[PDB]
């Protein structure tokens, strides 16, 4: 469990840095922004499946 | 055609600005279900 | 008592919501003056380091 | 007044990102170099 943990949290801060990324390509070249975007939705994802084995 | 060009691009990206808004919006108001 | 898992279910959709509102912000304010735009964002992305 | 938005939001956004790049590197510095590289990857 240590193991999901740490993915977690690696997870969270991946995300976090992601999200930074996102916003920047917002501030400076928006037009192709949505490549990032449904990447960052897809770790969003992979968070509730990180939740579906802790059920 | 000079001021033309540069009226036609400045639209071009007044518009552009716009339609990137209102995907942002739309985007929200779609992935608000899922969050 | 609440239990803790209700909590970070809690916790995530307010961490949601507040991304939601933090972008929203930025969305309908970019262009208000520089000073007040800076300091609501500091401001927020204190709120943000916070949730997290 | 377009042009001027533009401009403005431009450096709205500019101080938005650097702002938070820099508090990112302070409360987190294990993530200061891809923060640097997303400026690289960004500017």
């Amino acid at each position: 469990y240590q193991y999901k943990i740490q993915e977690l949290r690696k997870l969270l801060k991946s995300l976090l840095l992601n999200y930074l990324e996102l916003i920047g390509v917002l501030s400076i070249n928006p037009d192709m922004y949505e490549r990032k975007v449904e990447n960052i939705r897809t770790i969003l994802v992979n968070i509730h499946h990180l939740l579906n084995e802790y059920r | 055609h000079v001021l033309i060009d540069l009226l036609n691009w400045f639209r071009t990206t007044n518009m552009n600005v716009n339609n990137c808004i209102w995907a942002l919006k739309s985007s929200l108001n779609s992935m608000t279900n899922a969050k | 008592m609440t239990d803790r898992l209700t909590q970070l279910q809690i916790c995530l959709d307010q961490m949601t919501e507040q991304f939601c509102a933090t972008l929203n912000y930025i969305d309908k304010n970019h262009g208000v003056p520089p000073e007040e735009f800076s300091n609501t964002i500091d401001e927020l992305s204190t709120d943000i380091i916070l949730k997290t | 007044r377009s042009n001027q938005y533009q401009r403005g939001k431009m450096h709205g956004l500019k101080q938005l990102r650097d702002s938070l790049a820099d508090k990112i590197v302070d409360e987190f510095p294990e993530l200061k170099e891809p923060v640097e590289d997303i400026i690289k990857r960004t500017s």
